[PDB]
This record gives structure tokens, sequence and C-alpha cells, in this order.
RNA sequence: AAUUAUAUAACUUAUCUAUUUUAUAGUAUAAGUUUGAAAUUUCGGUUGGGGUGACC
RNA sequence: UCUCCAGGCAUACGCGUAUAACAACUCGGAUAACCAUUGUUAGUUAAUCAGAAUAGGCAAUAAUCACACUAUAAAUCACCUAUAACUUCUCUGUUAACCCAACACCGGAAUGCCUAAAGGAAAGAUCCAAAAAGAUAAAAGGAACUCGGCAAACAAGAACCCCGCCUGUUUACCAAAAACAUCACCUCUAGCAUUACAAGUAUUAGAGGCACUGCCUGCCCAGUGAUCACUUGUUCCUAGGGACUAUGACGGCUAAACGAGGGUCCAACUGU
RNA sequence: GAGCUACCUAAAAACAAUUUUAUGAAUCAACUCGUCUAUGUGGCAAAAUAGUGAGAAGAUUUUUAGGUAGAGGUGAAAAGCCU
């Protein structure tokens, strides 16, 4: 979103002007995920993806700024997840499938932990947080007992 | 004719038009709200 | 072809699922645990809620598939709103009856007698008609849905008045608003009436029977007509769930099991809402019909054969003004089949009352061209709704 | 004009508006609008017998206030349950599994007067 | 706010009612000016899809009869009430109509032209050449759309290689399929162009409300000399 | 009047998807060309006032 | 008790204690008496007045005393088929001389019934001056007044010219008209669907112009032979050769009618 | 900000008597309007009062709720209205 100057000479009236890009909508095949997507995608996308040799290259590759997407991080945190685990819902039944995928990917294996957290905003990671350390109250009843058993114990003791 | 009595009361013609829940219809009328609150207004709406 | 209802008022569609479903082996955050929407997480998907018991303030009926009653076979429907296009003749095909113009010569010789003329017969009524119209509230012009049934009931209670010549009109009381139905066949088309009828008025004795057998037997040569390219069927109502019933108007073991008339009454004010005379006797004949083919079944059982004894059954439908009278004859319960011998009805039509009614003075520079009372009042009317009452005593 | 400072409340506006003045509902309204009390929404309360009662709304000067121990569940606790935990526990008949024996209750489901959320009034 | 009065999924006979737009858009500006008032209405719905089969029955040539010629005051046509079977549905009817007469409706294409009497619905490719026509729709399956109008007809001009040329009211030729189905003869009220108003008020029923008081070629750079 | 003018409409080359060996189709776009719904800004000086002449 | 005036009782919207008694005599009522004011205490009582379960199927036939009678602008849940439940009285409105107009404002304010049986008081005491405002009466004359018969009149009758065709609409608070709309007539645009137009389709929809109506009336209408050939015209191929060519942008005006229009004239009438 | 006002949608209400006839016709109240003169002019009134006038079954008036908002809305066009 910018002006131009009409006739390119800045002594001409400024315009308003704004450029858009040529979005094309395609289907792309993850071999991590198995699974065909359909995605609104620039021409430029389709450059980076074969220069990253493959779709699922492209994702895992991309930091999480020059990706420039919320649905992009998401692919990035599944693929991750999925290599992480080296979950067998990967083409189920044929292992040596599965088993090529993984090695094909094993460069960009992280610990299942870290890979969680991947693509989160803050809002997220807050009501993942949050649902983690969600805990009904203990009752008081319990927490006097064990006190009181305890103290009986230490004494005979 | 003779003018100054345009106020013809309505109580639902006023809460309709400037009341609770149509200032909260809208964000710029829940920003009319915002700032009653900020000035310390007794009633922020009808 | 033109597809009814645009689509801006039809229920939108709903949004397009997340996006972070469609990834497998990721589980989506959603503000489920907050217990309340946010514009910022993934919308949460919740699986059908059930109460654990039945509240009736929010019972809800299963499809129609799924109801126990529920046959393929197609059933239709003839109830009180219902208006055949036809009129008549599709009551006739319905029914297998064949149509005799007039009221029955035995019904209209009781009346001849001037042994049965009422003392003050033609003033009495006139007074009836004023009372109907003008006397009865305290507005200006009661509207039809207050003067139809009391013009009515009003000649009831005076044709009822006949017990001091006849102690044997003491053998017969009435109902209001009874249920009739019954449940029979025509050429493979099941048919079903299911409508009340007003005011009933039932007796200890059966009618005599109006037509011999001789006169019987020689309908098989009449041939009921037919009216392509109608159906029978259309204006009935086609019901995919039903029971078969057969109710004559009162339960087992009524004292008296024989139903002398049944009164029909139209109290719509507007007439959109009032059946013209052509289709009033339709809906007269089908009902008057099934009252008597319940009894018979209730009976001689549910076996199809022409009947040793007919059943004979009188209706008189009115709008308040103009009077319909009607008798109708059962011959046979065999009704499958289009030939054979066939039921007798006698209709009287468009029999009126009075022609109409000044409930003001019509008043021309200062002239009263018109009284106000009835106009044109004929007594034949009311004879003729007297022979009917008297039928069966006298 | 409209007075802005008063409470709106139903005496105010045309006739169709109508509003409580906090007055618990007692019935439901059916179709047709017809009303049907419900008997169980209708509050009964619950007096006791007071004849012979020995207590009276003020109390005499010469009796001495005692010093103010506002009740802590720990204090409950050591008067009512520990002291059965305490002898079982010389006898050794005590365990993790049968705290209700004591009177635990699990879960306040199927109580008539639930705990929390409270589904009594005052 | 604005939601539509056409809300309604099922065809019925029934006239249902209607709501005036007086010209306002959705939002409520005015988007066509000159609309508002009128006595109230009630709609009554037409099929214009004159080959229908009823539910459950074989799509073969069928004939109805027609029951009443009623005036529709949404159309300048009269409409005619026309029972089959066991449905009733509003058709527009052509100018000799009568109750109680029966029409025709056939799916089924003939190689040979019939003389077909008015009313009946047939294939165009059915009809001879020169049979005034109405009620024609650009592709089969898709209603009637044009000459539906008080007193129109349509000319069918020639049948070459399964196309039909149609002479539009307008005179303007139109080319369909000869599966389309157009029924024969002009539309009913002929006479709706010989009507006069004679009264401003008149105008104002009918909802057209009076108009506003508000009461080129560039000449190249060479002509400019001689203007 | 001067300067602009992705309101609209249009077409041209490209991008791009179908297709046939070059081809005619279209186009979440860009670069042009053509109209202008509009936006922005302006009202030199001297001639006892004015239109016409003029003059600086 | 007397004299006189002639929109009153409810309802809705609205207002929110201005209702009622007692007590005060600071403030409010534009002055007093008395309170509408101040303080305290009270108040408006409703099962009838008023306000606030589910799934299917299917409706051609106005109103007007609805009969006759016609017309055109085409016009208000029920009833069925099944499922579910089987005996109830809570909540809220209710007062007043009241509301919109800074005011106890000669203004504004919808419906029902009635027109005095209901509701009220034009004058604080005085006084008879001028000027000013309003009402009534007039000798003789009768518009001689005046920009104009403005206003008034014991009159309220008659005809004319101009302009617009008519009913209608407009600058709220200086112009109500000759201006705008208007039927009829004319021009331009569009061959079509699921939110205006329009659930419509060229006798239709949009946009704009103009009083219509019989009558005079524009031009335009290849030339000559005579449905026929040449000369033209238009195109190509090179001055030749082919090819092709079978009354509508204008007036008078109807002509009558109608006008709180702009001008006139007679008659009556009158303090002009 | 459309409780005034321009326009529209929906749900509603009012119209006596007389003569024509079968109606944007006639006489004339309620009711709507606002031609003329007079008074008023810090007025009762930031547009009223007293008379006199126009329409009064219709393109009629009125009530209730809703919609159209300033680069705009509405307009039987007065550059009229939109507190
Ligand atoms: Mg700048
Ligand atoms: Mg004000
Ligand atoms: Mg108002
Ligand atoms: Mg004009
Ligand atoms: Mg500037
Ligand atoms: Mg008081
Ligand atoms: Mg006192
Ligand atoms: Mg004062
Ligand atoms: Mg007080
Ligand atoms: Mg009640
Ligand atoms: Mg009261
Ligand atoms: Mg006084
Ligand atoms: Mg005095
Ligand atoms: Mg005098
Ligand atoms: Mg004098
Ligand atoms: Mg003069
Ligand atoms: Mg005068
Ligand atoms: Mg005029
Ligand atoms: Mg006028
Ligand atoms: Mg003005
Ligand atoms: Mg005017
Ligand atoms: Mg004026
Ligand atoms: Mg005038
Ligand atoms: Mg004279
Ligand atoms: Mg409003
Ligand atoms: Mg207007
Ligand atoms: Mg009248
Ligand atoms: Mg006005
Ligand atoms: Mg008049
Ligand atoms: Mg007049
Ligand atoms: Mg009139
Ligand atoms: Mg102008
Ligand atoms: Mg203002």
């Amino acid at each position: 979103l910018g002006y131009r100057y009409a006739n390119n000479d800045k002594l001409s009236k400024r315009v308003k002007k704004v450029w858009k890009p040529q979005l094309f909508t395609r289907e792309l095949y993850s071999e991590i995920l198995d699974k065909k997507f359909t995605v609104t995608v620039t021409m430029r996308t389709l450059d980076l993806i074969d220069e990253a040799y493959g779709f699922d290259f492209y994702i895992l590759k991309t930091p999480k700024e020059d990706l420039g997407s919320k649905f992009g991080m998401d692919l990035k945190r599944g693929m991750l997840l999925r290599l992480a685990r080296q979950d067998p819902h990967l083409h189920p039944e044929n292992p040596e499938r599965r088993a090529a995928i993984y090695d094909k990917y094993r460069s960009f294996v992280i610990p299942e932990a870290e890979a969680e957290w991947v693509g989160l905003t803050l809002e997220e990671a807050l009501e993942k947080q949050r649902l983690l350390e969600e805990k009904d109250p203990v009752p008081l009843f319990k927490v006097y007992v064990e006190e009181l058993v305890q103290r009986l114990q230490e004494q005979v003791l | 004719r003779a003018r100054g009595n345009e106020y013809q009361p309505s109580n639902i013609k006023r809460k309709h038009k400037h009341g609770w829940v149509r200032r909260l219809s809208t964000p710029a009328g829940v920003q009319v709200i915002l700032r009653r609150m900020l000035k310390g207004r007794k009633s922020l709406s009808h | 072809a033109y597809e009814w209802g645009v689509r801006s008022t039809r229920k939108p569609e709903p949004r397009p699922l997340d996006r972070v479903y469609e990834i497998p082996g990721l589980e989506p955050i959603t503000y489920e645990g907050k217990k309340h929407f946010v514009p910022w997480l993934a919308r949460p998907i919740f699986p059908p809620w059930e109460r654990g018991w039945n509240d009736p303030r929010f019972h809800r009926a299963a499809p129609i598939h799924e109801q126990t009653l529920y046959k393929e076979e197609p059933c239709y429907i003839f109830h009180q709103r219902c208006r055949l296009l036809e009129g008549m003749k599709q009551a006739l095909w319905l029914t297998k009856t064949k149509l005799i113009e007039g009221l029955p010569k035995k019904v209209l010789s009781l009346v001849d007698d001037p042994a049965n003329h009422i003392e003050n017969q033609e003033q009495r009524v006139l007074d009836i008609i004023s009372h109907a119209r003008l006397w009865h509230s305290t507005e200006d012009i009661p509207k039809r849905e207050t003067y139809c049934p009391l013009i009515v009931d009003s000649l009831i209670q005076l044709c009822k008045s006949q017990i001091l010549k006849h102690p044997s009109l003491a053998r017969r009381t009435s109902a209001q608003n009874c249920t009739l139905a019954t449940t029979w066949n025509r050429e493979s088309l099941l048919l079903q009436v299911r409508g009340t009828s007003s005011t009933i008025l039932s007796a200890k004795d059966p009618l005599p029977v109006i037509a011999s057998r001789e006169e019987v037997e020689a309908t098989r040569s009449h041939v009921l007509e037919t009216f392509y390219p109608i159906s029978p069927t259309i204006d009935l109502q086609e019901c995919h769930v039903y029971e078969v019933k057969d109710d004559t108007g009162f339960q087992e073991g009524y004292p008296y099991p024989h139903p002398h008339t049944l009164y029909f009454l139209e109290k719509a004010n507007l007439r959109p809402q009032r059946f013209l005379p052509e289709q009033l006797r339709a809906k007269m004949l089908l009902f008057a019909f099934a009252n008597a083919l319940a009894q018979a079944r209730l009976l001689y059982g549910n076996t199809a054969k022409v009947l040793e004894q007919p059943i004979v059954v009188q209706s008189v439908g009115t709008d308040g003004r103009v009077f319909q009278f009607l008798v109708l004859q059962l011959n046979t319960t065999d009704l499958a089949s289009s030939e054979g011998v066939k039921n007798l009805v006698w209709t009287d039509s468009d029999q009126l009352l009075y022609r109409h009614f000044w409930c003001r003075p019509v008043i021309k520079k200062k002239v009263v061209v018109e009284p106000v009372g009835p106009v044109d009042f004929q007594p034949e009317t009311f004879r003729k709704f007297l022979a009917l009452y008297l039928h069966g005593v006298v | 004009g409209a007075d802005r400072m008063s409470k709106w409340t139903s005496k105010r506006g045309p006739r169709t508006f109508t509003k409580s003045r906090g007055a618990k509902k007692t019935g439901i309204y059916t179709s047709d609008r017809k009303f049907v009390q419900i008997k169980e929404m209708v509050p009964e309360f619950v007096v006791p017998d007071l004849t012979g009662f020995k207590l009276k709304p003020y109390v005499n000067y010469r009796a001495p206030a005692g010093i103010d121990t506002p009740l802590t569940a720990k204090a409950l606790f050591q008067e009512t349950v520990a002291p059965a935990i305490e002898k079982d526990f010389k006898e050794g008949t005590f365990d993790a599994n049968n705290l209700e024996k004591y009177g635990f209750e699990p879960t306040q489901e199927g109580k008539l007067f639930q705990l929390y959320p409270k589904n009594f009034p005052r | 706010k604005f939601v539509s009065w056409k809300s309604r999924t099922k065809y019925t006979v029934k006239p249902v009612k209607m709501r005036k737009s007086g010209g306002r858009d959705h939002t409520g500006r005015i988007r066509v000016h000159g609309i508002g008032g009128g006595h109230k209405q009630n709609y009554r719905m037409i099929d214009f899809l004159r080959f229908r089969p009823e539910k459950e029955k074989a799509p073969e040539p069928f004939e109805e009869k027609v029951v009443v010629v009623r005036y529709d005051p949404c159309r300048s046509a009269d409409i005619a009430l026309v029972a089959g079977g066991s449905r009733k549905r509003w058709i527009i009817a052509t100018e000799n109509m009568k109750a109680g007469d029966t029409i025709l409706n056939s799916n089924h294409i003939g190689r040979m032209a019939v003389a077909a009497q008015e009313g009946d619905a047939h294939p165009l490719g059915a009809l001879p050449v020169g049979t005034l026509i109405n009620n024609v729709e650009s592709e089969p399956g898709r209603g009637a759309q044009y000459i539906r109008a008080a007193g129109t007809c349509g000319v069918l001009l020639r049948k070459v290689n399964g196309t039909a040329i149609i002479q539009l009211p307008s005179k303007r030729q139109m080319q369909v399929l000869e599966s389309c189905t157009a029924t024969v003869g002009r539309v009913s009220n002929v006479n709706h162009n010989q009507r006069v108003i004679g009264k401003a008020g008149r105008n104002r029923w009918l909802g057209k409300r009076p108009n506003s008081g508000l009461w080129k070629i560039r000449p190249l750079p060479p002509m400019k000399s001689y203007v």
C-alpha cells in the first residue's frame, strides 16, 4: 500500500496505488502427512518449493517469519510432531514406505516436547498451559489426614 | 408554524436509539461507552 | 425449473471447518475450556447432547419413517376442511351411491298432513329468524359465528315441541361435536373419513327403510360417472402414518345406538372460509356415509356383503340462511368394486329459509322503504326441516 | 427530556414493558397463556417447635463473653475426625481407601444439601 | 431488517402475502424511482414449466382441466387455475382459454408436425413453422421467460437441424433447441394496450409514483474551427 | 480552464489453466491505450461603473 | 343562594408523587385569600381490566347490513395425521389539576362515548381624559376614498380578457402562482432470474421529454424508358474491363370546464 | 442524529347530514390546510390571536413501530428538507 507519481515524475500529482499478488489456488501433497491440501499460493512459493526439492522440505526449512502464514506453521508442527513421534499412522501396513519418509526427513527431527510448542500464538500457548495446570482443589480432609498419619508414624518410629 | 416541540417522547423509541443494547451493537457505539466511562459519567447511556 | 425460496432468505451454510482440523495427527487448541467464545481460537467440535431424562416441555417427535404406525401404503383422509374439486360427482364415486333428486315421498307426505302442522308455525319461525339475526346479542349486527348455530338450535328446539302430540319423541337425545370415522377401499385406493359432525340426533329404533329391495337391485344398471383427467383423490390428505379405526360417534353400549340425523353448520364469517353449496353437499355425503358404514361394521362385522337390512341416515346442512337436506340409504358394504348393488341418496338442494334480513331500516329521502325483518320468508323450507325430524315416528 | 438518572422499573414505559421487582418465580407459563404453579418451586418455611426453649432475644449483662476464635477447618478436623484416626492408628485398622468410614464424602453428588455448588438457600 | 417476502420453499396454490419494497434496496436506499404505495396484493405462485409430471408418474404426455381463469393483479395477463391428477397449479392463460376446457401437456417430440390447439404445450420441433407461440424458454427445463405478457405471441420462423428460430415480440430473433417446450397461442388480455388510465390517482393505485420536477458529441480538434 | 483520474466499462501484450500444432479460448495479476463517475486547485494589472476595444 | 360562560368523562402514548390530610408562612404562584410551595405522615389491593411442547400434510371463490347488484385498485392461528404431557393463581401496571413548548405559555396532542346530568368565571378597588384597539348605530349622498372597492356593507348577483387543460403539489418562519405533478401523446435503453427492478419478461421494466383532441401540416420519397432496359451510383481489376445496385422536428389550437391565480366592467351595497 | 422534517415499509384508525349519481363530482361540519386584512412585534406565540378563506370517500387525514446519514440521505425541483 503506497503512492506513485503520475507519469513517474515528482512534479506530477501524488496518486494512491496498491500492488497485489497474483494469487493462485493449487493442490499440494505432503509426504509426511500423506494428505493433499488445496491452498491459495503465489508463484513465488511454487519456485521456493521447487528450490527446496519438495513441499515438505519447504515447510520444515522455512523459518517462522519467512513463512508468513499461520496455516503453514500448523503444518510445521504437524510434520515435526509426526517425525518426532515416529507415528505408525503414517502409511499403515507398509512399514517399508513409512521408514523411507522418516529417514528422508531425519535431519529435522527434534525432541517431542519442543515440537508441540511450534507455531502456537501467545493466546494458544496460554490456553495450552492453563489446561495443563488445571486441577481441582485437593480436599483438606485428605491433606490433614496425610499430616496426621506422618506425625503418628514418625512418633511410633 | 410554531417550533420548539420536536421532542415527542416514546420510551420504545428512546431505548432502541440510545440504549445499552443499541450502543454495544457496534464497536463505534462501544467506544462511545468507553469514553464515557473514562470521564466519570453518572449514566453511560439510556 | 424455478426453485422457490430466494437464497438470501435461506439459512446460510456453516462456515468452513478450521484448517487445523485438516492436518492429521495435530490436536487443535480451542476455547472449550474457557466456556465462552473467543475470536482467536479454533472452534470446538462438541458431541451431540443427551439430557439423560425426558422433559415434557421440550419433547421432540421422531421423523415420519420412524413412527410406529408408519405404513408404505398411502391412506387418503377426508376431513372437514377438505373441498372436493368436482363436488357431488367425486363424492358419488367414492361412496358408490346413486343420486335421486328430491326427498323421499314418504318424508315429504309427513308434513302435507295438517295434523303435523304446529300451532302458529309461520309466526314462531319468523320470531326465530328475527331472534337469530338481531335480538340475541347486545350488538347491532351479530356475526355468523353466533347465528348459524342459534338458528339451527332454535328450530330443533321448536320441532322438538311436538312431544305433546307424539310421546314417542322422548326416546331420542342429542350430542355435540361428535367424532365419526370409517375405513374403506375403492378400486385399490384406501379411503378414510375423519371429521366431527357438530350435533348428532340419535333414536332408540332404526329408521324405516326408504327404498324397496327391487329398487336396490335395479341400481346395478346405473354406472358411476367418471371425471377424467381429475383423479378421485384430489383435495384429499395423503397420509402415510395412520391407524384403522371405525367409530360410530359414540361408544359401545350407548342406549340409543340408532343415528337419526346429522346437522352440519358453517359458522365461518368470511366467504373464503365457508363452503360453497356443491362442496357442502359432498361433505355431507361422506360424513353421513361414514356413520352408516361404521354401524354396519359394528353390527354385521368387518365382512363385505350386501346388507339384508339397509341402513338409512339423514343429514341437514346449512350456513344459517340456505338449507340443504340429505337422506341416505346404505345398501351394501362391498364397495371395493365399482359394479354391483349401489347405495341410494336423496338430496334437496338450495332451500332458502329467507332471502335476506335487514337489521336496520332502509331509508331513502326520509322514507322507510324496507322494514327491519326477514325478506321473502319461505315457510316451505321449515316444513321440509320438520318432515325429516318427524320421520321415523309418525 | 427523558430522565436518565432514575431507575428503570416496570411502572415506567408502555403497557407492554414489564419486569419483576425481584420476586422469585414459582410456576410455569404453558401454551395458550395459562399459568401452572409448581408446588415444589414454592418455598416452605421449616419452623421449629419453641416449647421449652430456654433462650431469649437478649442476654444478661452479668454473663461474661468469651474469647472470639473464628472456627477453622483444622480446628474442626482435630475435634471430629482426628480422635477416630488416632485411636484407629494404634489399633492398626486404618487404610487410605476407607476415609469415608470417618465421614469423608468423595463427591457431593447424591447429597440432598450439596456443599459445592450449593443447591440449598440460607 | 430487510428480508424478502419470497421465503416460501414449497409450491402451493394458496395466495401468499406480499411486501413491497418502495424501490428501496436491502440497505434502505432507493435503487429504482417511481415505485411506492398501492393496494395490498397477494402473490399467486405460477408454474411456467408446463410439462411437469406429478409425483411418481411416468414422463409421458398428459392432459389437465382448466378450472377457472382468474385475474392476477401481479401480472398483465390473467392466470388460469388448471387441475390435473391429484395436484392443482396456476398457469398463464391463453386468449381463448375458457373454464372447463382440457389442455394437453406433451413432452413427446414428433417427427411430423401435428396441428396443435391453443394452450397445449408441445416441443418447438413438433410445432409446424409459423405457429404462434408463447411462454418460450431459452433452454429445456428452465421455465418460461419470453412472451409471457398479456397479448404477446411468437413466431416459429425456421426449424433446421434441431434448431429453432423464434421472432420475439420486439422482433428480435432468438435461436433455441427444438427440445424447448412452448404452448401455442398468444397470451390473454389482448386489449391491455387499449386501456385508458384517465385520472392521476389511478396510477397511484398501481404503485407508480410521480416523477421529479428537475428539468452530445465531441468535435475533433480539426473540426473546432467550423463550430 | 489546468492537473490528475486501478468509478465504470472496454480492448492489447504478458502472467496463467485448459486444450489442438501452432491455434482459438478464458484470466484472484502486472504494464500500457481509450473513454470519464468524479477529486484537487485557480480566478494578473491599468483603463470615473458595464459590455467591446484595448493597453502592460 | 344568585348572575353568566359552553368540550366534558374515560383510554392510549407520556410524566413520575405534581395525588390526599396535617403543620409551617423562609422560597415557588408573576399580587392576595388559599395552596400547586416547604416539612412530616400517608397512598394505587384483580384468575375477570391490562401486560409478559414436537414432526408432518393441505387451502382457487374479499369487503361493503352480503341477499339482489355489479365493479376494479383484486383485498383477514384454523382443520386434519402422529408423538409427548395428565388438575393451575405467581409476577407486573393501577394516584394527580399530569404530557411537548426555559413558564400555572391565548400554541401542539390520538381513540371511545356523550353535549350538559359533566366542566367552568370575562371585572383587585376606582375612574371616564387624549391617543390606540374592538363592537354596534347613521341625516343627505352612494366609491366622489384609493396604487386598487383595501377594509366594511340592509350586498354576497352578471359578464369579460390573460395564464395554466382539471383534482392535486411547493420554498416549516416574508412568494401557493402563470411554477412542479398530472392523464394522453412522444423519444431512448434493455432478450433477461433466486435481496431493488422482480418472484416480473417488449401490450413489459428503466430513463427523459411534453396538456391532450379532430385539422392544416415538415422535409424524406434514383432518373429516364416503364413489372422490364439504359444512364447514374458504389466498388474492385487495370481509360478499358468486370462486380453490385427491384409525410414526422412542426404549428394553429379544440373548448368547454375548473381556479383563495393576474387584470378589468356593470349592478346592488355600504362610515371608503 | 430521520421522536422535527422529505420519502418509503409494515400494522392500524377516522369521515355526520344533504344532492348527485356511481365520482381525485357538488353544498358544508368534525378534521386537514394557511388566500386575504387586522392586531401583535422582548408578543399568548423564537410565527400566535381575531375574522375571512381552500379541501373535506380521496394523489384523503391521523396513530404506532421500523428503514434511508453528510464525498451522503430525501425531493409531485422551492437548490426544498434532514431536531
Ligand atoms: Mg499534497
Ligand atoms: Mg429544542
Ligand atoms: Mg410527530
Ligand atoms: Mg417537465
Ligand atoms: Mg485553497
Ligand atoms: Mg394537594
Ligand atoms: Mg390548611
Ligand atoms: Mg407568568
Ligand atoms: Mg406538600
Ligand atoms: Mg385480563
Ligand atoms: Mg386513573
Ligand atoms: Mg375573573
Ligand atoms: Mg375594568
Ligand atoms: Mg354596521
Ligand atoms: Mg352613516
Ligand atoms: Mg380603479
Ligand atoms: Mg374585499
Ligand atoms: Mg393549475
Ligand atoms: Mg388545486
Ligand atoms: Mg415562503
Ligand atoms: Mg396551493
Ligand atoms: Mg403565503
Ligand atoms: Mg389560485
Ligand atoms: Mg355602479
Ligand atoms: Mg418514525
Ligand atoms: Mg413530499
Ligand atoms: Mg360522509
Ligand atoms: Mg401545507
Ligand atoms: Mg368550498
Ligand atoms: Mg371546488
Ligand atoms: Mg370531495
Ligand atoms: Mg427552479
Ligand atoms: Mg438544526
